[PDB]
């Protein structure tokens, strides 16, 4: 899996960040990273694919950095709908395809 | 043996000597009748070679493909086509279907090579 | 819009075998690579196997390496999955996804873009 | 569909139809004959030569390991590749095909000469 | 350099270009002309398929795995391949060749009988 | 009458080469593959090596990959099995058999067959 | 190795199954196994080649089977002549090609 | 006789990165292999990385497979090895070192011919 | 690593041998293993390279051997000024290319 916070918190009209850390195959290898959310007992849906370009449809207000072995979602200020579990995602290598992240609850406070 | 020794023999023997035969296969109105005879062999060669490399078979005579071998065509157990039988009664039998090999070959082929690309996609 | 039925559903022996079908539509099902995605009720998600457009590539995790086989019907627009053995951890809910891998014709995307509502496989 | 059958077509509808044009290449009158065939068997062999001295012999499909310079074209995937025939293609990059080929040339030979490398290493 | 430029040169700067050496091999007037081509043609394809019963089909370069014989050339590989031109070599071993042509055939036969059978093996 | 004897074996210490030499007779011997398979004092059976018919292609069990060497000399009839080292494990009786793999051109065997005497091999 | 029971017991009279399991990997996967029956003071033989078929010279009181990840055989009516112990083989792969299984010490009373 | 001189950087902070370089002088450097060597300030010697003569080719201990990437230009007679996100255990002196491997065209080598007065390596 | 003794002592006038040894597929493979001498705190030196052949301007009094899995190295007369580390390099195929052992101390008296 990937390394990342298990939880975190904010405020509304506060702008968030939330970091996903991996190893040197992992994230540095290949910048293709993607960040999916999921609501309770939701499908998930994407929220960016890649380290920046973002879907179309998407708010403008999330967006995606990348640093060393390291991304970061950063976040506007919170709205009362932005609350799902946020899942961290790479490529990283030819035969392991897809190495996901554990659970990233945002706790809108 | 020399050229096309292996004639009559079984299917295996003449198997391992196909070289002499392929290297057999290449070589004033007499001047345009050498010269068109000369083209016309150069030509059934190069299109035999052009068939061969569109399976993705040529530089090499035994080449292995991955058409499933249909039985309808024969269902010979490998015994009898390997060990107790010739050439020319195998050609004879399977003159009716070598168009429909022809074809699958190519299918498989095509398929097979795009796999390929798609494969050398990933990075 | 894009709707991605699945019908699946769970009730199997730990040792037996189920069949998974997604059916896809709202765009063309040919020139997107599937995907399935599976989630532990409590735990993060994570990427069970991958099959190209054309259907002749294919691909899985070392957990069900030699185990599962997916497969798809291009004319029909479905997905299909086999499980073969089982194993207690896969009770999880496992989604649909289209996306993870394109042709070399096609932009490179790796990612998932459009996921169905999934089901719930049961070990008894 | 046939020879030439989606000359006119978008990009990858042609590129599965290869195999159909690659076959269809092979006195007052005798020697005119003559003349015709043996031109057409020379240009068919300094295309399989021109293939092999690349490396991608035997495949019409191939895959080569030369950066693509952007100066030649500036156009994405999906535009090339969705909504474009074969012809325009050919028009829009005719006066970078020499260098590409000189590039290609070049990027086999020392892709060769490394390969013969690790063949002779213990 | 161009055509046959290298060929005073040393073994080791000739066995660089062997791309600009290939692609330049390749009304009783007419008749000749046509002879000749044909000839080259034929002559081209001659090299073309003992290469390719070779197993080095489409590579100007290709290693195989006839050991050599210290008979054939008592030769310190130095001195072949940074003093000794390429003209001399061919003198040298123009006894020999055929045997070598006769060897190498054998090992590529063999080798794609193991192949076929390796292929199998399962 | 299809017939193996083996020849060599018994006491070597450890590091001392040591080969079994193996004669088949009463069949064409051209035409079969053939391994080696161990049986140790109260163990039960261990595939060895196996060698096909031709005598070029060679494959070993991996835990004495580096260690054996197996040929066949076609010309009289023999199979020359050869290792050095010779550790402490090597303390069994080893079993000429024939079969294993076929040439690809006849009905696939993938078993051995006529099975030998075997010959005891011992280290101190 | 194959789980297979380290004995049996077949009383004459009635039939006796043996079971050698292994891994699908191997066993699953290859329709290629292999049964011998080695009498203590003498060499293997062949009992049962394949899952099904039957070598010439041995009678039709041998007869195998597989099913799933489980190779049985059976041997109908029972003699005291059929007192050696049994093993299993199957080709594993390509990189190991083929593993045997536990000894049986089948019974007759 | 040939002078084989290196420089870089002696303290650095973990998860940084640093570019050693070697400068040669007194032979033909185009035919010649490299090697970057280690020997820990206590310990002894430890191979790093090894590059052919015409600098295509690029070899690692699998320790720093995806950290370490090893160029050398030809024309000014220079070679040089970027380190990437480097740990404590590269704490050390690096030695450059002509040969290594030969080019497949002259006789072989697999040694290490000259060495160079080095150049230590810490991390805080 | 490879294994050498950590130490030896001797006078001039005679010789002292120091082994290096390893697994098989390196050592017994291929005769590929040279000698360096370091002395303290200096650039280390070449002695030896293959199992025999002597670099240009070294001492006849350096000279080396392999046998089976092990290989040595035989200094006679010591002179004393040789009071340096020895160490052996092997070649070990590919992915594995160059490996040593334990750093060897001759002491002179
Ligand atoms: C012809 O058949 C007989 C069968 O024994 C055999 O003597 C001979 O070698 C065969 N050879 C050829 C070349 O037909
Ligand atoms: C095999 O060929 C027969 C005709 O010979 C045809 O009816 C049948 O469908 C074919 N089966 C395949 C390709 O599986
Ligand atoms: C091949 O099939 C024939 C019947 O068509 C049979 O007589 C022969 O024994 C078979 N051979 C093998 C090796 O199965
Ligand atoms: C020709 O263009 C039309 C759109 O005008 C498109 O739908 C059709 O597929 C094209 N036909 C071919 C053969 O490419
Ligand atoms: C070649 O260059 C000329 C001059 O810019 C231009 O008109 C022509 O279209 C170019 N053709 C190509 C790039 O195929
Ligand atoms: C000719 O040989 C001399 C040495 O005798 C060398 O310097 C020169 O480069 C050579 N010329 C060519 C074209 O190889
Ligand atoms: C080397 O050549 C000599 C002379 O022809 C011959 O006797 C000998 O067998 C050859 N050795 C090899 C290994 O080819
Ligand atoms: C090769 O052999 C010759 C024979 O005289 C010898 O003098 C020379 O040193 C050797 N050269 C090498 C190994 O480069
Ligand atoms: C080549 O053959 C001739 C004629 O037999 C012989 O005299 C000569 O020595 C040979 N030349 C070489 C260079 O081996």
């Amino acid at each position: 899996a990937l390394t990342q916070p298990p939880s975190v918190s904010g405020s509304p009209g506060q702008s968030v960040t939330i970091s996903c850390t991996g190893t040197s195959s992992d994230i540095g290898s290949y910048n293709y990273v993607s960040w999916y959310q999921q609501h309770p007992g939701k499908a998930p849906k994407l929220m960016i694919y890649d380290v920046t370009q973002r879907p179309s449809g998407v708010s403008d207000r999330f967006s995606g950095s990348k640093s060393g072995n390291t991304a970061s979602l950063t976040i506007s200020g919170l709205q009362a709908d932005d609350e799902a579990d946020y899942y961290c995602s790479a490529y990283a290598g030819r035969q392991t395809f897809y190495i996901f992240g554990g659970g990233t609850r945002l706790t809108v406070l | 043996l020399g050229f096309l020794g292996a004639a009559g023999s079984t299917m295996g023997a003449a198997s391992m000597t196909l070289t002499v035969q392929a290297r057999n296969l290449l070589s004033t109105v007499w001047g345009i009748k050498q010269l068109q005879a000369r083209v016309l062999a150069v030509e059934r060669y190069l299109r035999d070679q052009q068939l061969l490399g569109i399976w993705g078979c040529s530089g090499k005579l035994i080449c292995c493909t991955n058409v499933p071998w249909n039985s309808s065509w024969s269902n010979r157990n490998l015994s009898e086509i390997w060990d107790n039988m010739t050439w020319l009664q195998w050609d004879k039998e399977i003159s009716n279907y070598t168009q429909i090999i022809y074809g699958l070959l190519e299918e498989s082929q095509n398929q097979q090579e795009k796999n390929e690309q798609d494969l050398l996609a990933l990075d | 819009e894009v709707q991605l039925v699945e019908t699946g559903g769970g009730l199997v022996q730990p040792g037996g075998s189920l069949k998974l079908s997604c059916r896809a539509s709202g765009y063309t099902f040919s020139s997107f690579a599937m995907s399935w995605v599976r989630q532990a009720p409590g735990k993060g998600l994570e990427w069970v196997s991958l099959i190209n457009d054309r259907g002749g590539l294919t691909f899985y995790v070392d957990s069900v390496k030699g185990r599962f086989t997916i497969s798809r019907d291009n004319s029909k627009n479905t997905l299909s999955l086999q499980m073969h053995s089982l194993r207690d951890g896969d009770t999880a809910v496992y989604y649909c996804a289209t996306g993870g891998m394109s042709s070399a014709l096609q932009s490179s995307k790796y990612y998932f873009d459009f996921w169905g509502q999934g089901a719930l496989v049961t070990v008894s």
